[PDB]
């Protein structure tokens, strides 16, 4: 006769949805029936099938309140209280740790039963990825513990590249790997506030091409991006506790998360440049563009940008003693599940291709 | 050029220094014989007024202050 | 049965948590039982264990509220309310004498049992803090009593010096060592309200990089910083109650704090810098340079920029009759640890392996 | 059990305390016990020890109370309420008659047994204040008259003078000597409109040093403060009902107050100029500044730049006929305790040391 | 027992009150007691001693409410709905019959036993605003109509001249005259409509001193004024219903309000000039100057910018059969007053020291 | 003892009041006595008169309401929703059908018993309208039917002619004749979406005067007229639904209206002379001038500018034959009217008068 509100707070905490309206929408759907629901057989959604026994008894009269939006909305807030609260607590090794688990968790469904991943599709990327810069794998373990030391003026990374290279492909693939939101200044300084508002206890950030007068030669149009970056000096480097909005009323004042930043060949000034760690300069190969196609299955499953993608490399690669001891256990696991599906023989074979400039699975 | 008493007579009406015409252009000359502005005559000046016990400023106290303290120590005539 | 809100409010008092999401998440973790709380038997924050057997009983009804952000919304304007008092009857040394103590607070858990801090690399940073400017600590007693005096028009003092130097490591650590937050106005003008909005009730500013116009040949990129400077003079001198806004409606009508602005040698008009105090031109040396290169843990556990760090190279440079007649017998307590753990000679050993560009601690 | 809200605006009422998070920390104190409350013995804050055991059972159950911040929130409507009032009511004259009886209520206090202010420092400053400017205490009189009378296109006075001379250390004295708020113009014309909602209801308003593109050979950089004065001619005039805004939804549609507008040598427009009355140019003195560098007691307790050190000047100079006939039985009250604790002798002692460039009081 | 809402509406409709806090602070002044209110014997306030009596059962339960700035709030809304109806239903004549007759009552009172003015003063001004302009009599009865008549393209009249002539002082006169608000439009296009929004429901607008880039070899700075004239070429027609906002949510689509455009022989463009009527050049007299030097009293009191003075000029020449026929019977009363107290040569005996150069009163 | 929400609901309906104040302050009225209430005998007001006795029993309690301004709110959204659908379910011809019908409603009132509009006047204004352009009625039932058939880039109408001419004339008349309202694009694109979102379920839009960049040597003003409307083009042809906004939350999303766009001969790109329809130059004639001279009633009682006034002109010239089936019924009633008052004589008697540059009626 009465709504519970813990409930729904919990199924909250559990799909760690940080929206409103999505958070109503996906609690909505079980105010029917998980006795013939199609997407609970099909196993489609985890955030479904998992839940719905679990919440479908509030949810049968979350239909008939009078607060459906409000009563989402204190979950939303428990949802972004919770990582407001981790982003103190756990170290920012700690943080990594949860979220390789994580992205483990979505191949424990994807390659399972319930699952419409194809791991040979996966373990491809991992060709293409390597053959995108010089030891790939290794400059992804370095990037990540750069992202956990956490070093003042020693933290964002350098993506400047030509037009067609493979840097919005890795730097959105760390992302996901990592965790964190991908901003943009190219935009007036203006509503840069109420961008800049994102990177709140989040982990990293990522610039989307940045633009500045240099390179008028090179018919590179110029913004604010250079610019920005430098009117952000203290943002960069993190040694105080920049200011932040979100929503109108201030929600936090901490330090400005690490990140990447990424460019095409623009002009960097020396005061900038002094706030980076490391440049890559990524090469436009031919061989990568014609691999790809004849590999559709890497751009339209998203794969070679995805951070499930770097997540295998990894494990593929670097050793157990590398990740957490809270995590060496499971990383064992794919090791011996990777190696079952595919030996050295196979795996070098698609690196192969990638040479060539054919399909990786060929 | 002179020292405008103008400006050193405003110094005069601070303290209540009563001072004629005739009296504040005779520090003028104190600003051209030194060069002490209109700034550090007054200050100098008073000095003189406490050292001889002198809270009042005719033709003579203003006259003994360049044969007691800028007598002893001219700039302009080593 | 019934939620308590004096206690939230209690707990809020405590933690002085100035943050509403922050304070709800916090307060969302005694409402199951510190019966089995690993971070209540592990000690890792002390605004856990310390609190959740006080708080146990109604943040187990908290759960069940359907207000949790309202309740800790109010403890929040309690928390702000505080400061909103004690910047008016608490005199501006005694304000820093609270700070003093709330930093050595920390140093008794994490140089105690319960910690996991190391008095050898913090001491060592107090060398290295030491061999970056010309009496250092000498600096540090005049900038705080600067700060106390509050001298109209004689209060901000300028870190203009290249690039990697210093300044921003100083900078930051004199911020937590005193108290307050580094804004930014390289932004236009317009944010600069809702930025300047900030040194509400604070203690000092941090303005991080100034751009000017100034320094075209000298590859300095130009911008608002030194002209937003000029365009708030009224703000650097102190001597009128200037205008702040906090969340839209209008929060308060204070003297703006004193503070310190720093630069990288861009150009200075005259009527900016008669409203400095003292000029501070920081060296980019070598030896510091490949110092920081065997002494990473000063750079990975925050010292060289920690306000901590400079509290130790208060105590152990400067005399007890210096500080306040309220914490005198508490500096003479750290006078007795650090002289029993380090000597004279252990001491000026690590500022030697500085001059030779080795690992502090060597 | 049920909090009242006719005390909680009883003792806004009183602190006239017109700010939200401040009323309600002050009124958080007393929900303690003034039994032994050390402000409340040592007699710190006039608005503690004077209103807690007035307000000690409400706040008692305020503590409890849900509504925190609404209960202080009415209160301060209350206290703009009457303000709002008196400004239409009571004559300008009237208005300062409060005001000058306020500033003494302090001096009644601070210069008692419950004080910790030396009447012979601020009797110094009433002698290094009189060395400002010739017949300071003159111009004084004229002012406050000026501002009584209140003329349409005779109302601002103008503070023209180079860098450090006494400008932004009258400008604000008579701020609080008579009472209001500084503004500042340097700002773009955007948060102008924000800014100047804050003469609403006030006195007089404080121009601190305004930017014109006149004087670029003098090292003098440009603005919009000239500019912006001239974009306001009704508002320098007052002979219509500018328009005001304060916190979104109007508040206000009133006369624009008089003022005083301060600069360093700006060029002025001859249509900026004919808004003025005078233009006092204040010289940079030497003997001014020497006399500061022996007498630090004026620059830390803030008394050459406080209303109650010009009030003091206004006590021992102008006689008492000219006065309000409501006040002019406490002037003479103050006017038998200068003349008992200082002669004529010991007075112009101060002025004497103010010429030589030594501390006032040697 | 309980407050009652339509008696707080009934005296917002009395006084008119458009404004929520001066509404609250007027009415909680009733809660204390008439019996010995000082206020309501001496006659101050026709808005207090008048209503207390009236209002004094409600206003005792006022105090104890939790909504006072609530009640007072539906009040305003009250107030201003009344007008938003006024200004469609009664014809522009019939508006002004209102204005007349409210600045008459206030002359009932002031010109009375409870009133404080000298009508000798105020006949005086008559003759220094007759002195202004050739036949300024004249010209009111022509603009009072011109506003009545409402000619699309053909409302707006021009006060060009000098500073320092009379434009401030007529132009703001004639605003109370009649009635409505003065605007201003030097600031930007930004804030203009958050300003623009004022002219609602209002009668006719003055825009004080538009700043234009002509002039710019007459030291006159240049601005938007004359622009943002031209920007508005459908607002200065007002042959169709513009758009106004009034705090956030639009509140009014009508047709823009005439008025008055002052400026300080600025350029003007002919498609801004064929959007006016008449041109006046104010001339900077001599004569006038010297006479406000010996007669303070209007400056003082302000009457050469009342619209109580022009009223009196209205009633002084202008026959009554051009007056309302609903207030001819109250312009024949003053017609008799006047008369009484003032013949022919008395009162040309005011005009005659103003062309002297003395004061009117001699 | 309750107030009735759809009983206002249903008033709102009636009168079709999309405001909120204005609703309330015409409901507030009818908590009197509708006995001797003088608007109801006197016949001012169709919306006081013929409402009051249907509501007097609500609008009695409607009056102890604590909630005045909350029953009327729902009221306008009621409103604003009956337009909303209508603008979705009615043709653009059958909205028009209802306009002309509102239109006649009016002149049943004005020209019956308890109306004071002489029918001779509005006939001479037809005259003077037709005496504006060529065929002027013949262009009208080209506008109307230009708006009903609604051709993707093929909407608009332009308006360009010389200074005073006829074009506010006839752009504001045939607002009202179809219904809509008149945008202004003079101000920057800031504040463009702020008006923009007027045309919200409108018929057509009308853009008075832009200005552009063109005609700098005819002593045009230039702006950001012209150039807004280019940076309209999906708004100008409408094959696409544009983005709106209505208070801060969007309030639609559908096609923007057509409409007419008025300038005075400034340069038109190609690319925004291609979104127009036809192109009338508006020849400022002498005649008409010398016409108005004598011919004050058209001015005053506004009739060249009403849409009331081409409405007598599409029923003069314009079949019946032409309008809709279910008004036919009506265009034949005062075909009958029109006849009956004047003959052919009496209204060509009339444009002679307009050829000559005499009053119409003489
Ligand atoms: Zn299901
Ligand atoms: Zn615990
Ligand atoms: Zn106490
Ligand atoms: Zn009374
Ligand atoms: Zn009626």
């Amino acid at each position: 006769k009465q709504v519970s509100w813990k409930l729904v707070t919990e199924y909250a905490m559990e799909t760690k949805c940080d929206d409103v309206l999505l958070l109503l929408g996906m609690y909505l759907e079980f105010q029917y029936s998980f006795e013939m629901c199609l997407k609970c057989i099909k196993k489609e959604q985890p955030s479904h099938y998992k839940y719905h026994e679990k919440h479908y008894a509030n949810a049968a009269i979350f239909a008939d309140s009078k607060n459906q939006k409000t009563i989402c909305q204190q979950a939303v807030d428990t949802v972004l209280a919770k990582k407001r609260v981790d982003s103190l607590q756990l170290t920012r090794e700690q943080m990594l740790t949860n979220r390789f688990n994580d992205l483990l968790d979505r191949m424990d469904i994807m390659f399972g039963s319930t699952g419409s991943a194809d791991i040979e599709e996966w373990m491809a990327g991992v060709a293409w990825l390597h053959c995108l810069l010089p030891k790939m794998d290794s400059v992804v373990y370095d990037f990540l513990k750069c992202m956990v030391y956490n070093i003042p003026k020693k933290r964002y990374w350098l993506f400047k590249g030509p037009i067609d290279s493979g840097k919005t492909t890795l730097a959105a693939a760390l992302l996901e790997l990592c965790g964190g939101k991908a901003l943009n200044v190219n935009l007036p300084l203006d509503r840069l506030n109420f961008e800049l508002g994102v990177a709140i206890d989040q982990f990293l950030v990522v610039f989307e091409d940045v633009k500045g007068t240099g390179g008028e030669s090179r018919d590179l149009p110029s913004g604010q991006g250079i610019n920005n970056l430098d009117n952000l000096r203290d943002y960069l480097d993190g040694s105080v506790k920049v200011n932040l909005e979100k929503k109108h009323l201030n929600k936090r004042t901490q330090i400005f998360p690490p990140g990447i930043v990424t460019m095409n060949e623009y002009s960097v000034p020396k005061t900038l440049q002094a706030r980076f760690v490391k440049q890559i300069d990524f090469r436009p190969k031919d061989y990568l563009k014609h691999c790809l196609e004849r590999s559709e299955f890497l751009l339209e499953k998203r794969i070679i940008q995805s951070g499930i993608a770097l997540l295998l490399m990894l494990i593929w690669y670097r050793p157990v003693a590398e990740f957490a001891q809270s995590i060496q256990s499971r990383i064992v696991e794919w090791k011996e599940r990777l190696d079952k599906e595919f030996s050295l023989s196979v795996y070098q074979k698609m690196k192969f291709n990638v040479a060539m400039g054919i399909g990786v699975l060929d | 050029m002179s020292a405008s008493a103008q400006q050193l007579a405003e110094e005069l009406q601070i303290f209540g220094l009563d001072c004629e015409e005739a009296l504040i252009e005779k520090l003028v000359e104190l600003c051209v014989q030194y060069g002490q502005n209109e700034e550090g005559m007054v200050g100098e000046l008073i000095a003189f007024c406490t050292s001889t016990h002198k809270v009042g400023l005719t033709s003579e106290i203003l006259n003994s202050f360049e044969h007691e303290f800028l007598s002893k120590r001219l700039s302009k005539a080593r």
